[PDB]
């Protein structure tokens, strides 16, 4: 009596904690530095407390290279999930920064690339709008649910792994650009026409145009254009989230 | 509650269709230790009372066992607190 | 009941988890995240020397959790101190008002998700939800609410920077940093519209609503 | 809470930004266009003399309409912070 | 005008302007249906949508005032008074009937 | 605005179908849809008021009142029939 | 004196203006309906809607003053005084009837 | 807007097929597609109201009532037949 | 003055100006209605609308001064004086009647 | 073309082709297929099975064989990812349920 | 869009398969419908794709048992991971040939 076998409880509560905390430190909104560290640790601990008793406990000792392989596996799974989720916000940030750069908002990058003078304020605006939308669509709950679900697909125990699968996540790097253009294709196009229009004005009497009349007009036009374009991101926001989620579901397995 | 009994019958139906924890273990250990200590104390008070049949040998041995059990509980609490402090220091 | 040694041991051990109660079961969490986000918004990552924000958050939490603490004291601490309720029942009696506050603010979707993740049976009413389901549901709801509040907070301070950059760009001053100009104007705004009274009242209502 | 509300508040925010920035940008654009057409009429072409009156015009713009912008933006922020606890989800 | 006023294609200064327009349109349509009824020659509906406190979880509820002009001698039935009450209450989210006042062209309170 | 417009469109179509019903010459539907809440308690059920004008002497049958109720209730997400009021051109509650 | 009356004033309207205009419009419509009451020849409604204060332990409530001009000898009925009270109180969010004053063209308090 | 439009288009096609039924001269379908609540005890579910106008004397067969039910239920993700109401031009509930 | 005064509003209007203008307009309309009462030939209303604070020791409630000019010999009735008091008090958010002073053209205090 | 638009268009196209093949069947003069594809949600376990409603107009007196009803069922079920046959309703031009 | 690309690919495969099926002696026209499985935002699960093949035969040109077999094989092979048992073959009269 008075056994309280500690190794069994430790091995039951450790690896799910490692995977949950690995997702927490990288998953969007759950990985933002504004949350105190203890809150994140407690959330991981409580989620593991809820989940672990149902799972089959592992018996590999913590003092073995098998434990190191397990820890590497959990870290890989968590960071892969969090990063694949982060790709959508990366795409939204790309689209916003490009709209802002066609605004002429930061012209110093065309002359001094990476010269400590850059303000992608539109990128930040649409990034926080995307975060608000992600909060509204309860994406984080889904993330937690999928973190739990990847066990049935991929159990804690060391399992063999595949290859082109990693490429898939890396190939998801294309989406950030592709979908990014899909968010910027209308407005930039009209801005392009506006610039074309300015060109027609410069084909008249030489000089006396551009850098004096083009910048304010194009700034105001970009502002009101994409202010009107704001209602458009939400269907595209859901499209981006669905793309990331089903890509994750297909490739994680 | 009436609704509470409704919930009980609902869980019974759930069992029909279908056909403890670390905090619980710690609570059980605390209850066992406290029960042992209370038993030793009660026997000591009975001996001090003068009631027949209670031997000083048993009183002293039971007090010894209760002290050992208390010390075991103290050590378990100390470690458990140390482990919790270690975990809460983990970087996230 | 437990022996007095066991009761003292349990009391001393339970005194350890006070930061955990403050962070994961209290209003403190969504009383901070908002402060950190607002500090990130104004462009002064130090400004109110942290400790100042922590003290303000502690006082706000103490003012907000007052009815819950009062109910716990009148229902659990008072009978326990008068030897009417045992030590192992005062905890159970006092965990109920905190559980109810934890519900009044915890969204549903989270409750459904964490009821599904535990493989628990159907929960027809809120009276069947245990603490193991309410705790992380409340935590997630508080995180989401804090982030929503902070992200709607962030908008005006970025609007000002946007208009500042556009105005600077109209005149051709393309090499002037906009952040350095915008920071005094952001401070001026936060001074003008009672920056703190409105935020304090909004957070307090956000709890009592 | 609904995405319609989110997009409505975003749109109203950025229309507020447009209203804040429109007088200054429009004044600068008008000054630049006027100086450019005068240059075309007089056959004068230096890229620096168009930069001179623009600063003066835009700085006068804050003199004249600055209080209006300051009152509009404060009202927007005040209303947003007051309505914050009713659009919570 | 009601929804027609909204269909004037006029810029909504702000959400508040939108809310005022919505309140007016609802008032208009309600008055319209009330007049349509036989004994009623013209109706006038005033809605008061309420407002929340600051830190008080205590809540209240909206109110309505309905003035009817009857056809010469066309007195409204008790059932009639009841149906007017029901319609106005339903048309306003969370309108407790007891907060609907119905009055005639002479100033007689037809409700309670 | 998008919501209010949706509400007025639903009202219009419902009135339309109700007038289609033989005995009905014109219908007027008013919907009261309340604020939604995604917490764990706050919830309220919507309500409807339906005014019908009948053809000279075309009294609505009981079954008819029942069918109007069903249609209006179904057309409104979570509309409990008991919150549908049906009234005639004379102010008689057919409910 | 008209809802649409203030429904313009160009723009640049500090919300303060938006509220004051609403108040004026409500006053106008209320006076209008009160005039419709047979015995009433003209009505004048003044609303005092308090701007919320976080200084008092609880929120204060608004008040109304109604002046009526009657048709030659058209005295208002008690029930009529009651209906005017009800209408004005309902038209103002949280207006406690007891804070509605009704007065005639001669300065007699009917309330 | 995208959703509401989806709703209108679906309602339209369903009414169309229902009219394309021998005895049916015109059909009107109203869908109530809402958001559900978990652990709210008895929640509720999507619902439909179908009004049919029949050809002079063309009474619908019990099977006809059944087939209309099936079609409408299938066309709406998770529509429990029992939440489909079918009514005639006289206000008789056929379901 | 009064409501008409708030028409030609230049964009440059400080909140302070907004408020002062609102005060003026209220004063004007109140004087207007007070003239409508028969015995009154002209009225003049002065409002003192101030800061609130919280310390119960030093609270200064809103105050009003009303000067009336009567028609030759048209003395105001006690009831009339009461009705003037009620109207002025109601028109000012939180105006305690006891802070309304009513005076005639000869300097007689009609209130208290 | 929005992501939602892209889906709705795919649904419409599938409906069209299915009706087409059903019509080509001898006894069938015209077919109408309605698909209800469901939605995944973070508050449920097994997603609800898709459903289909098929209305056929037959040639004068061309009654469909039990096997004809069966084959229609099979085709419609297969054409919809995870469509459980039992969720396919087949109805004639007179309102008789054939399934 | 990728989704548009995927729809186009599905349509093209359907077309070519119908084409080869018709070219066969007894077959006058063929119609192939493919149901490729789908991805989920949660939960692992394969849904072996499915096919429905409708053939119109030449007047009286009944298909041999071997013919049903060969049609089955071709359609199954043309679809990555198509389990034959998920191929349905039907005639112009609604007789299930598979």
């Amino acid at each position: 009596v008075t056994s309280e076998q500690w190794l069994y409880w430790l091995h039951l509560y450790f690896w799910p904690l490692l995977r949950v905390l690995a997702l927490i430190s990288t998953a969007p909104i759950l990985s933002e530095r504004a949350i105190p560290k203890r809150v994140k640790l407690g959330l991981g601990i409580m989620i593991t407390l809820v989940i672990a008793p149902s799972l089959p406990a592992n018996d590999t000792p913590l003092f073995s290279i098998a434990a190191l392989w397990l820890a590497m596996q959990q870290i890989l799974i968590g960071i892969a999930l969090g990063f694949t989720m982060q790709f959508a916000f990366a795409a939204v940030r790309t689209a916003g920064e490009f709209i802002g750069l066609q605004m002429g908002l930061s012209f110093a990058t065309f002359v001094d690339p990476g010269s400590h003078l850059n303000m992608p304020v539109l990128a930040r605006i649409m990034d926080m709008l995307a975060m608000l939308l992600f909060l509204t669509f309860n994406g984080h709950l889904w993330l937690i649910s999928l973190l739990v679900d990847t066990f049935h697909t991929l159990p804690i125990g060391s399992n063999p792994v595949n290859s082109n699968a990693f490429m898939a996540l890396a190939r998801a790097g294309g989406l950030i650009f592709l979908n990014g253009l899909m968010l910027a294709l209308p407005v930039i196009t009209l801005l392009l026409t506006l610039n074309l229009a300015l060109g027609l004005l410069n084909r008249m009497a030489p000089q006396l145009s551009i850098f004096v009349i083009g910048f304010p007009l194009t700034l105001t036009v970009g502002i009101m254009l994409m202010a009107a374009l704001m209602p458009l991101i939400a269907p595209f926001c859901e499209h981006l989230f669905s793309e990331i989620f089903n890509l994750l579901a297909d490739i994680v397995s | 509650a009436i609704q509470g009994i409704e919930g009980v019958i609902s869980q019974l139906q759930a069992t029909a269709m279908a056909a403890v924890s670390f905090a619980g273990q710690l609570h059980a250990a605390l209850d066992r230790i406290s029960d042992r200590q209370a038993a030793a104390r009660v026997q000591a008070e009975k001996f001090t009372l003068g009631e027949p049949g209670i031997a000083l040998n048993d009183v002293m041995a039971d007090m010894q066992k209760a002290s050992v059990s208390m010390q075991m509980g103290i050590q378990v609490r100390n470690k458990l607190v140390a482990a919790y402090q270690e975990v809460m220091s983990m970087q996230v | 009941s437990w022996s007095l040694s066991v009761q003292t041991l349990v009391f001393i051990t339970s005194l350890t988890f006070l930061p955990a109660i403050l962070l994961m079961m209290t209003s403190f969490t969504r009383i901070i995240i908002v402060f950190g986000l607002l500090r990130n918004a104004l462009g002064t990552p130090s400004a109110p020397p942290n400790q100042v924000l922590l003290g303000l958050a502690l006082f706000l939490t103490f003012f907000i959790m007052s009815p819950v603490i009062d109910k716990i004291y009148v229902d659990a601490y008072q009978p326990f101190s008068e030897q009417k309720i045992s030590m192992q029942e005062a905890l159970d009696k006092g965990a109920q008002p905190l559980r109810a506050f934890m519900l009044r603010q915890t969204r549903e979707a989270d409750l459904a998700l964490f009821a599904r993740l535990a493989n628990s049976g159907p929960l027809q009413g809120p009276e069947a939800v245990p603490m193991r389901i309410l705790l992380p549901a409340y935590v997630t709801s508080e995180l989401k609410t804090a982030f929503q509040i902070g992200f709607t907070i962030f908008i005006p301070f970025l609007i000002i920077d946007l208009v500042i950059a556009s105005v600077l760009m109209a005149l051709g001053m393309m090499m002037v940093p906009p952040a350095t100009i915008a920071l005094p104007f952001k401070l001026m705004l936060f001074v003008l519209v009672d920056g703190w009274q409105l935020l304090m009242g909004s957070l307090a209502q956000s709890f009592y609503s | 809470m609904t995405p319609e509300s989110v997009m409505m508040m975003g749109t109203e925010a950025m229309k507020v930004a447009l209203a804040l920035a429109a007088p200054l940008l429009l004044v600068a654009l008008i000054t630049g266009l006027i100086i450019s057409i005068l240059q075309a009429a007089t056959q004068i072409n230096e890229m620096t003399l168009s930069f001179i009156p623009k600063i003066v015009a835009v700085f006068i713009a804050i003199i004249v309409a600055g209080p209006w912008m300051l009152n509009l933006l404060l009202d927007y922020v005040r209303t947003l912070f007051s309505n914050l606890p009713y659009i919570i989800g | 005008v009601g929804f027609e006023l909204l269909d004037q294609e006029k810029f909504g200064i702000s959400q508040f302007s939108e809310q005022v327009n919505y309140q007016r349109a609802l008032e208009g349509e309600l008055a319209r249906t009330i007049e349509t009824l036989g004994p009623v020659k013209s109706a006038r509906v005033h809605l008061a949508m309420p407002k929340p406190s600051l830190f008080v979880r205590e809540q209240k509820s909206p109110s309505a005032s309905v003035t009817v002009t009857l056809e010469p001698g066309r007195a409204l039935d008790e059932g009639q008074i009841s149906a007017v009450v029901h319609l106005v209450s339903s048309a306003v989210a969370g309108l407790p009937p007891g907060n609907v006042t119905l009055v005639d062209q002479s100033g007689h309170l037809l409700t309670q």
